[PDB]
């Protein structure tokens, strides 16, 4: 039951030669072609090097380190995710939220505007920096 | 044969114009106050 | 005052304000050389296709390792103590003025000569004048002069508060039964804002501090106008 | 009494070690455990008498 | 003796998907839900 | 024909080396870079405005406007 | 991490009934609360 | 049988499990709390119309996320999940105080509901400064209700740090010393040393605060002689060591979930790595005052207090060029855990520079109880360390079900996260710098975008916790098993299999003779 | 040094009583170092691989070299225009022609 | 007198582990094994009861990762970094 | 059959006891202090009084008439009581 007995597979590049095989199971031809491999190595031919490689191990690096398009689905899972997140922000705004004070009219703000700019708020840099007193508009 | 090839390029896709429409929707068409800064553009007038 | 869309923090108005934002500057541009190593090193070190994963020694870092950064901590902390110095430097205590902290509102005192205690409240919304900030306005704002070295003496009745000026930068927590200095100078005019900072109940945002620089010469005349 | 004590606890019948005495142990333990769940049932309704006001 | 194995070394059954999804369900909803419920509660008593 | 004989030891070695002085070079490059944006101009700032401003002119030019508690 | 296939493999629509549950029982709750709101504010 | 086997429980497997369902538990809670804290302040105006409920819920929000998930997984669960594990201990040395803890932490818990439930309501924030939690501001139940909670979390943890000393020195092969052994071991030995060296301050605030308040001593109370700032000094005696507490074990489990997959079969600079660890342990007690900054203090001691807090600075960039000498050159698979490594040094790095920021001392003048010092702490602490803790959960979650998380939806989490708390938490940033005071539900009107946006990036943070929700219910739906897990040679928790049975080192491990 | 380091190598690699086993433990932790391999330590890992019969670990350590090589691909080229008496003599082709360079 | 004696009050497990120690023995680990051999002709003996063993080898002089691996009833096994060998021996009865 | 030299503690409900009992305890504390009882009181101080009682019993028992206490596990209780003081 338990496999944690036995060594166990596990192909990647840092371990690139893992102790143990991918299969475990060899047929008759496969006993036949390992025998030959044992034997003199001159009469190999490519689809039985390949298929002994792939029985013996899983994969080679030159075809599982490879950057798939995982990247893209779980960026656009994250941003998919965040569109729900403002369809979210459609619904509370619509009704979770009342009005806003009265404090935002543009009038209102017209008039603090001119209020911090005859006070001349934070000059130097901040806000009433941006602003000339001379032609009364923004630099 | 996986999930990524074609279904990848098809969420990623979707996910795009999705959330960029809504978001220039709760941008825009709600018209929430930001509260921008009205510098440049939003001009002032006289109070007691 | 605070602008809307502020990136960095308020502009200065007292001397020792702009030396602290100098300060502040300077622990900036050391957050940023080191934030910008950790990304670039991040960075490259995340896009590197090689491996070393053998027994590579470690006692060979320790002596440069920890210099560096006790050499760059140490060139933040003096200007640290330096400014601790300009904390704690001799004043020349040309005005005092008192402040309490009552239960979630603010009351000063000018008691060298015909003492004056008076009481400041939050100006409320329904109530504001056209034209005011919202939870900012104080129908008695706290007036002091151009250029002199005033200490406020803090204090607090039932609850600790906390005298805040951000637009002075100077916070000081008003703990009751404990009164504790703090001078302040200036040298331009006008309204200038703050807060009480410490929770203190259920209208803790209701309470701010407006302070007013004006000549000395027209503070004198206030405070024969009110009595 | 250590050596009979000790054979009576270890007849390695499996019973855990707070019923080796027999019926007055698990009556101390019946009557525990009606107690203070009795006690956590009267804080928890206490509570929630606390929480309504009057 | 007690008997192991993945999923059952854990307090709440897997034996079924649909039943598990209800009891998780209700479970994290009561816990989302209490502090909606409290300060309910106390908006109530003020 | 034949190849000349490339690196085959410290490879990692000189890549780390001289992407930490790239390190460096790029966070003494971002440090200037946020002094010449911000920071001397805010000394700048206060060096244009102090050395012709006047407070007490500055106090009446907000005073005509009559909002002065102190000054009516 | 070598793993097994999923022993139990969410059919396309299985998946969404388990996300949309999780959604409506979190969101329904809180709505709930919010929506009463301007009642509950009234004090009688 | 359900009852003894989960009610009656004394396996450290069982018990950490526990732990685990109740800290997703609190955690919840707790994001529920912040939710309504955001959604408060949302808009300019109150939302809730009084604010001592919204005192309330901050403090609950406060109590919540800072004893009642973080030490139940990141001490509790994670170390007597695996500290037995990683040591060859096959059990607790002290199960039955390691129930104490686990099973007092719900009296508490439900104590600081009643406390909330409570008609007067516990508004005194995250600590319980008198005279605001006094008699007279305060002369209510539920200050108390939150005092004995907290006592109730307080003898939990300390039944739970002897546990933890107990287990990681006795339990330990006689062969093998405490420098032979990974990061686990210094890790919970250190913090459980901080607990125990640290708590019993804040028990002896909480009951004379008590005694204050009921049975009438006048330790605080100025009228009478007392003094807020004994307690002042005290509870940040306790805080700041709390605080290291809060932040060591991810460091430790962060340094482990990095050299895993990193590849590295060792971590690089294992002397050094507990050479900080014992040197911010040792060193975190007489930096307490960095929050002393501008009480009254004198300037020696806030002269004294700074200098520390640059000492104890050193060595955490010791264990950050630590953790990048162990990423350092290795077959970098890109797990998810892996990602929440990554966000975790770089925002727990920009959250304490911040903090450094913070502590030079004329800096934390202007920017004392200010959203800079949220925004701090909420890069370092409500982020930082639950980015080790989502790290670790999905890292050991073969063994601690036997099922694998799935990694596509872990990723797209990570991302959901990254911008999310960017989004929330920077803005805070904004507002500091702009300079409000904390503890406030209404804000003057020039801080309506960061507010705004922080609150849409709290809703992005709900929606990543039903993301949470989903892919435990898909995790558990799926229950596809694992066949072979990566350098168990060098991880010794993960050799019993996923999950480990109930009698596991039945035979202790065998050792070298040297 | 690096001489005495291959040398060592190289006598561990034409012991006669390698086997499997040890030759991937040293395979392995030869990698784990930071280091393009000598071309005389593959060959003598490619005699090792003869004696005891191993073509799949041998175009692995192949190719091994080959995503050894880094970011820049003119080191595996040096590596196989020194091993190409070697091949041709043992009769083993690399991947670049025998299929698994590609997808 | 009065008071006892181990030998005639300490029992159960003191008993084993007493007489053990008595003559000498440590049946249930409270010392570090003895006879460190990693040869081939002279392996690293395990004593158990069960085919299946933990077995953690500090396998260079002041080690920071232990090299932790399962030992069966069999062929000697060795360290995958050092190499001592080990093998099994059922009689710790 | 156990093979390390330390003792396997059984499951036990008295954890269950002493959570609540320290809850009643807690609770009778802060109503006595805020609405003057009695009776929760005194079942919280007898429940606290038996559950160590019968708990140390237990104790005893698996120490003295068991003899789990291997001198590891004894040096471990002194370690614990060492910084219990
Ligand atoms: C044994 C045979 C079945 C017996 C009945 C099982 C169901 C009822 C029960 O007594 O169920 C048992 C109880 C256990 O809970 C408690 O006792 C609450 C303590 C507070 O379950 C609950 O109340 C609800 C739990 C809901 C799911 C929580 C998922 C948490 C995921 C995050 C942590 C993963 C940790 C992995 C590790
Ligand atoms: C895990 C939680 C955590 C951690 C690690 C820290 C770490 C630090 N904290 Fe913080 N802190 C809190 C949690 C935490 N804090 C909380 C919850 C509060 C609020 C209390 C309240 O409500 O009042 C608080 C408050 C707080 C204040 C209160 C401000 C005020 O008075 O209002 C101060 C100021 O001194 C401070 C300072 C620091 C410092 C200097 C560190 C350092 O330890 C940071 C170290 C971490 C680093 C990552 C260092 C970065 C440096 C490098 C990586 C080296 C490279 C740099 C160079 C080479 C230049 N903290
Ligand atoms: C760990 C502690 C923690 C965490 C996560 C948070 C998270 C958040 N906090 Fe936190 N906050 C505090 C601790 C924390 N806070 C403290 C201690 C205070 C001071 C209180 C005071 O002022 O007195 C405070 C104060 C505080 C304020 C007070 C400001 C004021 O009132 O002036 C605000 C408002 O913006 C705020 C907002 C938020 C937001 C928007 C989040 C979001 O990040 C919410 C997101 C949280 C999560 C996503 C939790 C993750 C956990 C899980 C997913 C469960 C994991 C479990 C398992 C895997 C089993 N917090
Ligand atoms: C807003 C920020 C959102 C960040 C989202 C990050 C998603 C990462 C998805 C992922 O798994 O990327 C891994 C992938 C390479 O992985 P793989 O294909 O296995 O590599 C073989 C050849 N490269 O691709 C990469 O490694 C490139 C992307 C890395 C992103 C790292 C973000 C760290 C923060
Ligand atoms: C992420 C980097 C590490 C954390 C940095 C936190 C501090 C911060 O971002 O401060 C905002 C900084 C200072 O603002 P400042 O440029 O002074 O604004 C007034 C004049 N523009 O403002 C800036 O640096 C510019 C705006 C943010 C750029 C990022
Ligand atoms: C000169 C003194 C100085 O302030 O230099 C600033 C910086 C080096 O920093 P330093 O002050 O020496 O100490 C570290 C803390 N910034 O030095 C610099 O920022 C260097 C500025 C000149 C070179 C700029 C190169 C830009 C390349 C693009
Ligand atoms: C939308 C909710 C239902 C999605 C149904 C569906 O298309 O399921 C197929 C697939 C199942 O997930 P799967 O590809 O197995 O896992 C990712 C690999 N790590 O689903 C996915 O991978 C997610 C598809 C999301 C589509 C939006
Ligand atoms: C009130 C808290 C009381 C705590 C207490 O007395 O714990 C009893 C505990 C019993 O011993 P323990 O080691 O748990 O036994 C099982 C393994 N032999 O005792 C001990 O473990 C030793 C003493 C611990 C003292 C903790 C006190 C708090
Ligand atoms: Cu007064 Cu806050
Ligand atoms: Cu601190
Ligand atoms: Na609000």
């Amino acid at each position: 039951s338990e496999d944690y007995a036995f060594p166990t597979y596990a192909d990647r590049r840092d371990y690139p030669l893992p102790d143990v095989a991918h299969v475990t199971m060899l047929s008759a031809s496969q006993k036949a072609l390992k025998e030959k491999e044992k034997a003199d190595w001159s009469s190999l031919s490519r689809d039985e090097k390949v298929q002994l490689y792939r029985i013996q191990f899983n994969e080679s690096f030159a075809e599982m380190n490879r950057g798939t398009n995982e990247w893209k689905t779980v960026v656009g899972m994250a941003m998919f995710f965040i569109g729900f997140t403002a369809l979210v922000l459609i619904w509370e705004k619509s009704y979770v939220y009342g009005p806003i004070p009265h404090t935002f009219d543009r009038d209102w703000v017209a008039m603090q505007t001119k209020r911090m700019l005859d006070m001349k708020a934070n000059p130097i840099q901040g806000f009433s920096a941006k602003w000339d007193y001379d032609k009364n508009e923004w630099k | 044969p996986s999930f990524h090839d074609k279904y990848g390029n098809a969420i990623l896709a979707g996910g795009a114009i999705f959330c960029v429409s809504t978001w220039t929707y709760t941008a825009t068409q709600i018209g929430i106050e930001w509260n921008m800064s009205p510098v440049g553009r939003v001009t002032p007038k006289e109070w007691r | 005052m605070a602008y809307p869309f502020q990136l960095g923090l308020q502009d200065a108005t007292s001397p020792i304000m702009e030396e602290l934002m100098n300060f502040h500057d300077h622990t900036l541009m050391i957050v940023f050389l080191i934030s910008s190593l950790v990304l670039y090193i991040i960075s490259l070190m995340l896009t590197t296709k090689l491996t070393h994963t053998s027994t590579m020694d470690a006692q060979e870092v320790e002596t440069i390792w920890t210099i560096l950064p006790a050499v760059i901590l140490i060139m933040i902390a003096l200007p640290s103590l330096r400014i601790l110095y300009m904390m704690d430097e001799i004043n020349n205590p040309v005005l005092t003025v008192k402040t309490m902290g009552h239960q979630w509102y603010w009351s000063y005192e000018y008691t060298d000569y015909e003492d004056l205690c008076f009481d400041s409240y939050m100006i409320p919304t329904n109530d504001l004048k056209p034209g005011e900030l919202r939870l900012l306005e104080v129908d008695n704002r706290v007036v002091l002069p151009m250029e002199l070295p005033i200490r406020m003496l803090i204090s607090s009745e039932d609850v600790l508060h906390s005298w805040a000026v951000p637009s002075l930068g100077l916070k000081t927590d008003a703990i009751p039964g404990r009164l504790n200095q703090a001078t302040v100078t200036s040298n331009r005019p006008g309204l200038f804002y703050g807060q009480c900072s410490e929770i203190c109940g259920s209208n803790h945002s209701f309470m701010p501090i407006v302070l007013e620089m004006v000549p000395l010469k027209y503070f004198e005349n206030w405070s024969a106008s009110m009595i | 009494k250590v050596p009979e004590l000790q054979k009576f606890f270890q007849k390695a019948d499996g019973v855990p070690i707070h019923l080796k005495r027999g019926l007055p142990d698990q009556m101390l333990y019946r009557t525990t455990m009606a107690l203070t769940l009795g006690g956590t049932i009267y804080c928890l309704i206490a509570l929630y008498m606390a929480s309504q006001p009057r | 003796h007690y008997e192991e194995g993945p999923g059952k070394n854990l307090p709440f059954s897997v034996e079924n998907k649909w039943r598990l999804l209800a009891m998780m369900t209700v479970y994290f909803g009561s816990g989302f839900a209490a502090p909606f419920f409290i300060v309910r509660h106390q908006l109530l008593k003020k | 024909a034949l190849l000349p004989k490339p690196q085959m030891r410290g490879l990692l070695a000189k890549r780390l080396r001289v992407h930490i002085a790239g390190a460096f070079i790029v966070a003494l490059g971002v440090a200037a870079a946020y002094k010449f944006g911000v920071a001397e101009p805010r000394k700048k700032a206060y060096a244009e405005f102090y050395r012709n401003y006047d407070s007490m002119k500055d106090f009446e030019e907000m005073r005509k406007a009559g909002i002065f508690q102190s000054a009516k | 991490v070598h793993s097994k296939p999923a022993r139990e493999q969410l059919g396309v629509l299985d998946i969404t009934i388990g996300l949309t549950s999780c959604f409506v029982c979190c969101l329904l709750p809180a709505g709930w609360v919010l929506s009463h709101l301007e009642s509950y504010k009234k004090r009688e | 049988m359900f009852i003894n086997r989960w009610l009656f429980s004394t396996n450290h497997k069982d018990i950490g499990t526990l732990y685990l369902l109740f800290g997703a538990w609190a955690g919840m809670v707790g994001t529920a709390l912040s939710i309504l804290i955001r959604a408060e302040l949302g808009q300019p105006g109150a939302l809730l119309g009084d604010d001592q409920i919204y005192n309330v819920i901050v403090t609950a929000h406060a109590f919540v996320m800072i004893f009642f998930m973080v030490m139940p997984m990141m001490i509790g669960g994670f170390g007597n999940w695996l500290v037995p594990l990683m040591i060859g201990a096959p059990d607790m040395a002290f199960p039955r105080m390691n129930n104490m803890s686990f099973w007092l932490l719900p009296p508490s818990f439900l104590l600081l509901l009643a406390s909330s439930m409570v008609e007067a309501g516990a508004g005194t924030g995250w600590t319980v400064y008198p005279p605001l939690a006094g008699n007279l501001a305060h002369a209510g139940a539920s200050v108390d209700l939150t005092i004995f909670s907290l006592h109730l979390a307080g003898v939990s943890s300390i039944l739970g740090a002897i546990n933890f000393i107990t287990t990681i020195i006795n339990m330990k092969p006689p062969a093998m010393t405490q420098y032979q052994t990974p990061l686990f071991v210094w890790s919970v030995l250190i913090t459980a040393v901080l607990l125990l060296l640290s708590l019993p301050v804040l028990a002896a605030g909480i009951t004379m605060l008590l005694t204050d308040r009921n049975l009438n001593t006048t330790f605080f109370d100025p009228a009478g002689g007392g003094d807020p700032i004994l307690y002042q000094h005290l509870f940040w005696f306790f805080g700041h060591p709390e605080v290291y507490i809060l932040i060591l074990p991810g460091f430790g489990i962060i340094s482990h979930v990095v050299t895993y997959y990193s590849g590295k079969k060792e971590p690089f600079g294992y002397m050094g790595m507990v050479w900080a660890m014992m040197s911010i342990g040792f060193l975190g007690f007489i930096v307490w005052a960095h929050h002393m900054f501008t009480v009254g203090l004198d300037v020696d001691t806030r002269a004294y207090f700074t200098s520390a807090t640059m000492i104890i600075a050193i060595p955490t960039g010791v264990k950050v060029f630590s953790w990048l000498a162990t990423l350092h050159g290795g077959n970098i698979k890109w797990s998810p855990a892996m990602l929440w490594a990554l966000g975790f040094i770089f925002l727990f790095t920009v959250g304490g520079l911040t903090g450094i920021v913070l502590s030079n001392s004329s800096l934390d003048i202007v920017l004392h109880d200010t959203y800079y010092v949220v925004a701090h702490f909420h890069y370092v602490l409500s982020m930082g360390a639950v980015f080790a803790i989502m790290a670790g959960f999905v890292h050991w979650f073969p063994l601690f079900s036997g099922f694998t998380l799935d990694d596509t939806w872990a990723k797209a989490h990570f991302a959901i996260m990254f911008v999310g708390v960017n989004m929330t938490f920077f803005p805070q940033h904004f507002l500091g710098l702009s300079g409000m005071p904390r503890r406030y539900s209404d804000y003057p009107d020039a801080y309506t975008t960061w507010n705004t946006v922080s609150s849409m990036g709290s809703f992005i943070s709900l929606t990543a916790v039903l993301i949470m929700i989903f892919m435990i219910w898909e995790a558990f739906a799926s229950k596809r098993e694992v066949m072979s897990v990566s350098y168990a040679s060098t991880n010794l928790e993960w050799l019993h299999g996923c999950p480990p049975p109930y009698h596991t080192f039945e035979e202790p491990t065998y050792v070298k003779v040297k | 040094t690096d001489e005495e380091f291959d040398a060592r190598w190289v006598t561990y690699f034409n012991k006669p009583d390698i086997d499997a086993w040890e030759l991937r433990k040293g395979m392995n932790t030869l990698v784990g170092y930071d280091l393009v391999p000598e071309p005389k330590i593959i060959d003598a890992a490619l005699r090792a691989c003869r004696r005891l019969n191993d073509f799949a670990s041998a175009v692995r350590i192949l190719e091994v070299v080959k995503d050894k090589a880094g970011p820049h691909k003119e080191i595996y080229p040096y590596v196989i225009q020194e091993l190409r008496p070697t091949l041709n003599e043992l009769g083993i082709s690399t991947p670049e022609e025998l299929g698994l360079d590609k997808v | 007198g009065g008071v006892p004696t181990d030998e005639e009050q300490a029992t159960g497990l003191e008993r084993e582990i007493m007489i053990a120690a008595q003559k000498g023995l440590d049946p249930y680990n409270m010392l570090p094994p003895k006879a460190a051999s990693g040869t081939k002709e002279d392996p690293n003996l395990v004593p158990s009861i069960s085919n299946k063993r933990i077995v953690g080898c500090i396998c260079e002089e002041d080690n920071c990762t232990v090299i932790w691996f399962w030992l069966h009833k069999g062929e000697s096994q060795r360290c995958p970094n050092c190499g001592t060998h080990y093998k099994l021996v059922p009689h710790q009865m | 059959h156990q093979t390390h030299a330390y003792h396997m503690v059984n499951p036990s409900p008295w954890p269950l006891t002493g959570a609540f009992s320290a809850l009643l305890l807690t609770s009778g504390l802060v109503m006595w202090f805020h609405y003057n009882s009695i009776t929760l009181l005194t079942l919280g101080l007898l429940t606290n009084i038996l559950t160590m009682y019968q708990w140390w019993r237990d104790v005893i028992r698996e120490g003295t008439y068991q003899g789990h206490h291997t001198p590891i596990v004894q040096k471990g209780l002194r370690y614990g009581m060492i910084l219990f003081i």
